[PDB]
């Protein structure tokens, strides 16, 4: 009866013909519950969200008008996860199957692991660089002039130097390509004996020329040796150009067993990046690769459903470490402040805001 | 498939393939099968909207072939039809037309059945025969006088003044238009004054057609056989009006002649025969029957250049970078890379016609891949059943004990295999690699290399050109500075095997596979992998590092080499490809000693290194 | 009311894949490995009885009994096999101290080849008995085998086990008969049922029909009024005939009183057996009648040419090897008694034959040297006709030899390509014929059907890439580099193609090929090229194929999918897929042997007459019963027989080719041996149809064969030594052509004058709806959803144009004084197929 | 190489293909069979002796 | 259905030729060896019997 339902509520535009036979396909024999919650989750990876918590299955003053439909055919529940626990379809990961209940959310299995391997990569798979600190304090001493009070771009290059991966966040017009130009620079000096490879992407050619231009227009500001000049990247593009996504199929060139040949990267307007394209560019990375992310925290983008910046910089309001507080003095000779608290190192120690515009 | 009495496997079948495809958007294929099913991969992103509708598709179908299977009164097949044309057809202004012609057939032949009252139940099969005897039985005629000229057939009783009256197909045996009686029809047995017949009725329209032209009559009849020019014969109705005709009149200055040579001279002046193809020049030429279609006139002026040579001299530049992946893609197939790369030709079908049946066997590329992964799983040393359970949920396999035999078959085969593989196997790690020949830069990836050298497997046959691939990894391998030795089994217990090379020595050799790229991307190089390989094998000596100029060792190679050339009646050789056929149609010696030539200069270090 | 089918190989393998999926899937392993053993699939099983799936059932020798199944045949062979083992397990001590007492040879049976014979067995022996493979020592240890070996005056060995081993290898162990016989009933019973259930008819059907009706009960009841319908039945071709045929003229004719049956055939010409022609069913009918008539004048042929074949077919008692076809010599007519052949001023031969030279030739050599010869025999001929120094002369009368008189028969399409190549050395057109042949075949169609996907996909690069590049086309590589290069000729040619496509869409398929070949000068630089005016009438022909079949087919997609299957497999049997002929010209005409019956020929050549072919599979006819006897076991018995009439066809055969000629016969005679064992030993040629003529059936070598040559030769049969003639082309002068103009339209016809109606003036979106229903309420189009309606409101109610004629044929009966009926109404809903 | 070209039917190719394989066969067997009988003589010749 | 011909040059042709009669000679010496070699083998048999 559910699935005349289910046509019926298709009929009306609420829900897509995909969903509902998916729900039917996977769910069919299983509790009409599971069925409409298989049909929800998957209206909800139609319209882009990453996850479909518990509580939008039980009832709401603003709900799907299916599920109060359906309200007659699922009765009521005292635990939505135990039902779906019992359902062939749903487990909690330790046998592959279509949906994953994880905690007090639903995913699908692709959703999950883009999700796990985000997570995995922003905890452990970052590895801090130590590099001597003197050439480093002189390199930024030629970038920065100014060295009375604590610079917040000093600290962000410290921390992209220091660290593999890590995101610099600020908003339009504070100066976050001067400091990338200011990075790199500091970058090449760092090794001029060794082979440097810089690469720069963003996710619309339109950025890309921008990022290119403004690269171009902060690095002539500084004075470099030619065979500084000779590192300086020539060119930006597309996300999907470097990954080299196929037109017709969604198998791409740059996959986990053919790593990009770059040594370091750039991802301008990290705010686009959403988990899907987040999880993909991880694989193609190498252990040796050092990547920057730029973008802001309060752009709609980062907020939007599917991307990743806007939770990864939510930590960043706590601040740094005890130690990397005491480090990044060492480093930028200033006073860093220290953040309240111990919630996540590894993370917050890849993260720098740009409070001046 | 239980209804069709045929044992049910569970799989190649459409609701199979809906789960499979919608577990592939819900599941990636890498976690393995869910209840028996594997996840296919292609399925996914927003593209996969379109797998949903596709299932709706049969979601109806499935409906309807169950409710159509019943047999119900008459009375019930009303509201099926006009509800069975809502549903599959969007219905557009030109469309509506039929789909109402359809329903008032429908719903004429069950009012004839109501009719009589016939309350037994009826299957569907009787009303489908009958709905599609209806539609032949039924003819459009709206524009007979719209304006235009009319072209339709022969009509009885219907007689109407034109001035000029065409008549075709009037060959023997087509018109009259034959019906024979049902043989039990009393009235065709007894003849009586008024009764109608399809012969007579045609024979008359035959005399209504000749006197209704008021000013020209056409006749025409198909005389002769377009393919083995064999002759034909017309209608007895022509024949008997070209005799009256020749008898009737006679040709001016044929007065001295007899009946006979007048009226055989008559009918010689009005049949005229037509050429048979439209290109003849005879058409094109002043008189009766001058064509007005000059579409073919160029074509009889003969006026018109040969095709020339498909293959011709191309400038190229090779680019600062070149990738290590386009090299042995060219050095793969040199004369295919030649139309694959620099003419992004590629002669295959856009679509290609599924099979008709589950497979029974496995051959080509399915084989060969299931043989690949299974190879690459016993090297590692993990468990053959969970791949062997996967493929049976991916639905290669064959039903039952067959593919299990075919998977014992292949278990051994490849066990044996990598016996010799895990011996000489040590851990590794692939190294990123960046080399300068000659001013190109390469840049590629070598997995899994060992300090050892260089190990690579794979279950195929032995050949010389995975010794090629072999050789430009190695030589990779040497210019990028590494100690290390190659090494690579196949099939039937295959090795090649090269010793480690100097930096120096390595840039040389792969500075020659450099220009021969180069020079292959310009024009098609002629190597041959198997078949100078085989001239080479057979001429070259391994003892004495020479070339042997014996007659009987050149008599030899040349045999060994057409052998591998033209191959067997099992194995096509290496000379029936598409790529080759396109280049010449038939072997010169010229050619030949090209190719001996080209492959000798390209393939000798191969031969020289092996060990 | 029947239908007709015209191909059933789709559904002999459906029913095939069917059989197999019934039979085989339950099957264990133990047997499914056995299976897969003998077939790896079940196309490779239908490959086997495809022959005898078409025509009448074949009698098969041995049958198995029908209670029997697999599993029990299995466990029957497996039996045997532990029997067999077990014996040897006990014997496995007493045959070593046997054999040395023994007295045989030890020469023959080395100790140390008996030891390791001995160890093979044994291993085979403990070894579980899952296949029916058995080792090779088993067959030197047989009781016969030793018998051979043993010396003579000795002791033999002798022993229990090895007359077991004897009794078990004289026969093979194998499934193979059994599953053959049930998938032939299966497949049979599935074919006919299916084709009953869809109610279609094909050609064989109706000769199974017919011969099923007249055997059966109400067979008697038909016959007479068949008999009534014609009192006399005369058949022509009779020498070609099935047994289901003679099987009905006989059931209808066979001692009825007022009627004649008059069967009018030749023995000698039958040579459509691989139609399913049986010469045996013309021995059965020989017997049965007492009235034989035949007819001795000759009206075709010069005396000397009837002279010199009945000369040549009278050596041997038995000719055509076979009792029940005699051979009566034949007179000449009188008015052809002043036909000759005259050649440089001196008449030639009647019948001559060309010898190669050597001991022992080649097939290929001997081949590749007839044809050489042959055209420069041809060349020859032509350049005297042209200068006028031979000539055919009729009386008084003389007329010189064209290039239409020459005709050259060969027995396949190969060789008839080798005839071609050599005569186009010589630059000397020739049109080949044949009767078995298929269109989809060439390349053309391939090259169409390439062309055809890209017009339908013109924006995708790859589909139009690859067809610009194919031959048809005409485009070097240089005009692809530069088409890559350059977007904007890229977009014209696409723009181009889908011009293409609209015209598809619009007129038609041919229409748009027409406009192709129009734009790009296909034809022209097609017949500017060398050999392209046989493509071009291909193409040709597959653009008329593809109009009567796009003609009915539901969608342009449609059309492609059907010529991709066309070209996938071909059929040759269907006549219209046969390739017409290349040319109307005069020219040098090559004719198959089985098209070249029934006709004439003023010159002819046989370059490869003398090569043959010996057959493998075991199917022959019963002597004395005249039945087709299929042998599984396939004995060499069988296989005899079925050699024996593979010669007498090829006997027939070779009459055939050689009572074609009127003038001159020429044939080409060589030492063939297939492989040469020895020198010394025999060639051949006795086993081909015109060396057993010459040889009478005697082999010989190529001394005696040419000893023969010099016996037989007489004025009639002259014979000359066969030498590769020079390599000079033969000169034709040039010929001068006239100019060429088109005719042009002056008025041009004018489409003002037109009936039309205000739908058709007003809405043009309608197109031919007006057409299909003169009555349609055209008003309302384009209908909306009407999925529910809430309370059955008038405005709820469906829209479009059926419910709007609908609506009208409510007011155009209902009767407006009288009030509205409930029950008219509700009929009226129901019979318009609406809710109630 | 001369230029003279000879033209060999299809079929006609495939049993000299056939026939050299067949005799490659007859060889290797040869080849075996003769070192078994050079192996037998030495081995008796050794016991002999 | 252009596979129908086969094109070999002249002096290839004769050469595969030329390579059967070495085959042919090769097996009829092997035939011979053979033929030597159990003939001997027989008579060192019967020494040691």
């Amino acid at each position: 009866k559910l699935q005349k339902q289910l046509l019926e509520a298709v009929e009306h535009k609420q829900l897509r013909p995909l969903d509902v036979q998916f729900a039917l396909t996977v769910a069919g024999d299983e509790h009409p519950a599971v069925t409409l919650a298989a049909a929800l989750l998957s209206h909800d990876a139609g319209e882009g969200h990453v996850c479909l918590p518990l509580s939008r299955l039980e009832n709401n003053e603003a709900s799907h008008p299916l599920l109060a439909t359906c309200v007659s055919e699922i009765g009521e529940l005292q635990n939505w996860e135990e039902c779906l626990l019992a359902s062939q379809a749903v487990s909690r990961g330790d046998e592959p199957t279509p949906m994953i209940l994880c905690g007090d959310r639903l995913y699908l299995n692709r959703m999950w692991c883009n999700e796990r391997t985000v997570a995995r990569f922003f905890n452990e798979v970052n590895h801090a660089i130590e590099v001597d600190e003197a050439l480093l304090a002189q390199t930024l001493d030629k970038l920065f002039p100014v060295s009375d009070e604590i610079n917040w771009q000093k600290v962000a290059a410290a921390v992209a130097l220091t660290r593999r991966i890590s995101v610099i966040s600020g908003g339009p017009g504070t100066g976050k390509t001067t400091t990338v130009a200011k990075l790199l620079a500091a970058l090449i000096q760092m090794a001029d004996g060794e082979r440097c490879r810089i690469r720069l992407a963003a996710p619309t050619g339109k950025a890309a020329a921008r990022l290119t231009e403004s690269l171009g227009k902060a690095l002539r500001q500084l004075p470099l040796t030619d065979e500084q000049k000779k590192r300086i990247p020539e060119d930006a593009s597309t996300l999907h150009r470097l990954l080299g996504a196929q037109p017709g199929s969604q198998r791409l060139r740059h996959h986990a067993g053919n790593p990009l040949h770059l040594d370091v990267l750039v991802v301008d307007e990290a705010s686009m990046i959403d988990l899907p394209m987040m999880s993909r560019l991880i694989d193609a990375l190498p252990d040796h690769a050092r990547v920057i992310f730029l973008g802001d925290r309060d752009q709609l983008a980062s907020v939007e459903a599917g991307a990743v910046l806007g939770d990864i910089c939510a930590y960043a309001n706590a601040g740094f470490t005890a130690e990397r507080a005491r480090q990044l003095s060492r480093l930028t000779g200033t006073h860093v402040p220290a953040g309240t608290g111990t919630e996540a190192a590894s993370l917050r120690d890849s993260l720098c805001l740009l409070q001046k515009s | 498939v239980r209804e069709l009495e045929l044992p049910a496997t569970g799989q190649h079948t459409w609701r199979f393939g809906l789960t499979r495809m919608l577990l592939g958007y819900a599941m990636e294929s890498a976690q393995g099968e869910w209840q028996s099913v594997l996840p296919y991969d292609e399925s996914s992103g927003l593209i996969a909207e379109l797998v949903g509708h596709l299932a709706s598709l049969l979601m109806q179908l499935n409906i309807w072939r169950r409710g159509l299977a019943q047999e119900r009164p008459l009375e019930e097949w009303l509201p099926v039809c006009r509800d069975m044309l809502n549903a599959f057809f969007l219905p557009d202004a030109e469309t509506e037309a039929a789909m109402t012609l359809i329903e008032q057939q429908w719903q004429a032949i069950i009012a004839e059945g109501l009719g009589a009252q016939y309350g037994d139940a009826v299957p569907l099969s009787l009303l489908r025969d009958e709905l599609a005897q209806r539609l032949d039985q039924e003819r459009i005629s709206q524009r007979f006088l719209a304006g235009p000229v009319n072209i339709c057939t022969l009509m009885p009783m219907r007689s109407i003044p034109f001035k000029v009256v065409c008549l075709l197909g009037m060959n023997d045996g087509v018109y009259p238009r034959q019906l024979a009686p049902l043989g039990f029809d009393l009235m065709s047995q007894k003849p009586k004054r008024g009764d109608r017949s399809r012969r007579d009725d045609d024979r008359y329209l035959f005399l209504e057609a000749l006197i209704s032209a008021q000013q020209k009559l056409y006749i025409s009849y198909i005389g002769r056989s377009i393919q083995d020019n064999s002759e034909r014969f017309p209608s007895v109705l022509v024949q008997e009006l070209i005799d009256y005709i020749g008898q009737s009149h006679y040709l001016p200055g044929d007065e001295a002649l007899n009946c006979d040579e007048s009226e055989a001279r008559v009918k010689a002046h009005l049949t005229c025969l037509h050429t048979r193809m439209p290109f003849d020049p005879q058409n094109y030429q002043p008189g009766e029957r001058q064509s007005y279609a000059r579409e073919w006139l160029p074509a009889a002026s003969q006026a018109g250049k040969a095709h020339s040579e498909f293959v011709q001299p191309l400038p190229f530049t090779l680019p600062e970078t070149v990738p290590l992946e386009t090299l042995q893609r060219f050095w793969a197939h040199p004369v295919r890379a030649f139309f694959q790369m620099r003419l992004q030709v590629n002669f295959r079908t856009e679509d290609s016609e599924i099979p008709d049946t589950e497979p029974f066997i496995l051959e080509g590329l399915s084989r060969y891949q299931i043989n690949q992964q299974l190879l690459n799983a016993l090297v590692e040393q993990d468990d053959a059943e969970r791949l062997f359970r996967r493929f049976r949920a991916a639905g290669d396999l064959p039903y039952g004990a067959f593919g299990e035999i075919f998977w014992e078959t292949q278990c051994q085969e490849m066990q044996q295999l990598a016996d010799r593989v895990i011996a000489c196997r040590q851990p590794g790690q692939s190294m990123e690699i960046d080399l300068a020949c000659n001013g190109v830069q390469i840049t590629g990836w070598l997995p899994q290399v060992q300090p050892d050298g260089l190990l690579r497997w794979r279950p195929s046959l032995l050949s010389v050109a995975q010794g090629m691939q072999l050789w430009l990894e190695h030589l990779v391998y040497c210019a990028s500075g590494g100690n290390g030795e190659s090494r690579l089994f196949l099939r039937k217990d295959g090795e090649w095997r090269f010793p480690p090379l100097a930096a120096e020595q390595a840039l040389h050799y792969l500075s020659q596979l450099i220009e021969g790229y180069r020079e292959g991307m310009s024009a098609p190089l002629l190597v041959l992998p198997e078949s100078g390989g085989a001239w080479l094998k057979t001429c070259y000596d391994a003892q004495n590092d020479a070339m042997l100029d014996d007659d009987s060792t050149l008599q030899k190679a040349r045999t060994k080499f057409l052998q591998a050339y033209e191959g067997n009646m099992m194995v096509r050789g290496e000379g029936d490809d598409i790529w080759y056929q396109r280049l010449w149609r038939q072997l010169t010696p010229e050619t030949m000693e090209a190719i001996v030539e080209q492959s000798q200069r390209f393939l000798l270090p191969l031969f020289r290194f092996n060990q | 009311e029947q239908q007709l089918i015209e191909d059933e190989s789709l559904l002999r393998y459906q029913a095939c894949a069917d059989f197999w999926r019934r039979h085989c899937y339950p099957l264990p392993r133990e047997i499914a490995q056995v299976v897969f053993e003998t077939w790896k699939g079940p196309q490779a099983l239908l490959r086997d009885i495809n022959r005898y799936l078409q025509g009448e059932a074949p009698v098969i020798k041995a049958p198995p009994p029908d209670d029997e199944t697999l599993a029990s045949r299995h466990a029957q062979i497996v039996a045997r096999i532990d029997t067999v083992k077990q014996q040897w397990r006990d014997a496995v001590g007493e045959l070593d101290a046997l054999i040395e007492s023994s007295g045989i040879d030890r020469r023959k049976f080395n100790r140390s080849n008996q030891a390791k014979w001995i160890d093979k067995i044994s291993a085979w022996a403990e070894e579980e008995t899952n296949s029916y493979q058995l080792p090779e020592s088993l067959e030197k240890f047989s009781q016969r085998f030793l018998e051979d070996r043993t010396k003579a005056g000795g002791e033999t060995p002798r022993h229990p086990l090895f007359e077991a081993i004897d009794q078990l290898l004289a026969e093979p162990l194998s499934i193979r008969d059994l599953v053959i016989t049930r998938a032939l009933a299966e497949i049979r019973e599935t074919v006919a049922r299916e084709k009953r259930r869809r109610g279609e008819l094909g050609f064989d059907d109706m000769l199974s029909r017919l011969d099923s009706a007249l055997r059966s009960e109400s067979g008697e009841v038909l016959a007479a009024a068949i008999r009534t319908r014609f009192p006399v039945a005369m058949i022509d071709e009779f020498q070609d005939t099935d047994p289901q045929q003679y099987r009905i003229f006989r059931r209808i004719w066979h001692h009825q009183p007022e009627t004649a049956l008059l069967l009018i055939g030749d023995p000698k010409q039958a040579i459509y057996a691989f139609r399913g022609a049986d010469i045996f069913t013309y021995m059965k009918a020989r017997s049965e009648v007492h009235a034989h008539y035949t007819l001795d004048t000759n009206w075709r042929s010069a005396p000397g040419m009837v002279n010199s074949v009945n000369k040549l077919f009278s050596q041997t008692d038995d000719a055509f090897m076979f009792r029940e076809i005699p051979f009566i010599p034949v007179k000449s007519a009188g008015k052809n008694q002043a036909l000759r052949f005259v050649f440089k001023g001196e008449t030639q031969p009647a019948m001559k034959m060309w010898l190669m030279e050597g001991e022992s030739c080649g097939v290929g050599d001997y081949q590749s040297t007839m044809a050489q010869v042959c055209a420069a025999q041809i060349r020859d001929w032509l350049q005297a006709g042209q200068r006028g120094e031979a000539l055919l002369m009729n009386g008084d009368d003389a007329r010189p030899v064209r290039a239409s008189d020459i005709s050259v028969l060969v027995r396949s399409r190969q060789e008839a390509a080798q005839v071609r190549d050599a005569l186009t050395l010589l630059e000397i057109p020739s049109v080949y014929l044949s009767n078995r042949d298929s269109v989809f075949e060439t390349l053309e169609a391939q090259e169409m059907l390439w062309l055809l996907q890209a017009v339908m996909t013109p924006e995708r690069e790859n589909t139009l890439r690859s067809a610009l590049a194919t031959s048809m086309m005409g485009l070097n590589a240089l005009d692809i580099e530069t088409l890559n290069n350059d977007e904007h000729a890229w977009d014209v040619v696409v723009e181009e193609f889908d011009g293409y496509r609209q015209i598809w869409r619009k007129r038609g398929v041919m229409p748009m090929l027409r406009a192709l070949m129009s734009a790009r000068n296909i034809a022209e630089n097609l017949l500017a090229t060398a050999g392209g005016e046989r493509r071009l009438t291909d193409i040709l022909h597959i653009s008329e194929l593809l109009q009567e079949a796009g003609t009915q087919l539901e969608s342009e997609h449609a059309l492609v999918r059907w010529l991709s299957q066309h070209i996938l497999e071909p059929d040759s049997n269907a006549s219209s897929q046969q390739m017409r002929l290349e040319s109307d010209k005069h020219l040098v005409q090559i004719v198959t042997i089985h098209k070249s019956k029934g006709l004439e020929y003023p010159l002819v050549w046989l370059p490869f007459i003398t090569n043959f072919r010996v057959q493998e599979q075991a199917f022959y006819h019963d002597r004395h019963s005249f039945e087709a006897v299929l042998d599984l076991n396939a004995a060499p018995e069988s296989v005899d027989l079925a050699e024996a009439e593979r010669l007498a066809e090829d006997l027939r055969l070779l009459y055939v080719a050689l009572t074609r000629s009127v003038w001159h016969c020429s044939l080409g005679v060589a030492p063939l041996v297939r492989r040469r064992g020895d020198k010394k030993g025999d060639t051949d040629v006795h086993q081909s149809a015109l060396g057993r003529l010459l040889q009478k059936g005697e082999p010989q070598d190529a001394a005696g064969l040419r000893t023969c040559i010099e016996a037989l030769c007489d004025d009639d049969i002259a014979w000359q030594t066969a030498q590769t003639g020079d390599n000079q082309p033969w000169q034709v002068n040039d010929v001068s052509t006239a100019e060429l103009n088109a005719k042009t339209l002056q008025r041009l016809p004018g489409d003002n004058w037109r009936v039309t109606s205000y739908s058709g003036l007003q809405q043009r979106g309608h197109g031919i709806a007006q057409d299909l229903m003169p009555r349609l309420d055209v008003d309302a189009a384009g209908v909306a959803s009407v999925v529910e309606e809430p309370t059955l409101t008038p405005h709820q109610f469906p829209r479009g144009a059926s419910p709007g004629t609908f609506l009208h044929s409510l007011f155009e009966d209902l009767d407006f004084t009288q009030p509205v009926d409930p029950n008219w109404v509700r009929e009226k809903l129901e019979l318009g197929g609406f809710e109630s | 190489m001369s230029r003279d070209l000879v033209t060999i039917p299809r079929d006609v190719w495939n049993d000299i293909q056939g026939y050299i394989d067949s005799l490659e066969r007859e060889n290797d067997s040869l080849k075996n069979q003769l070192m078994e009988a050079d192996e037998y003589v030495a081995e008796l010749e050794e016991k002999l002796n």
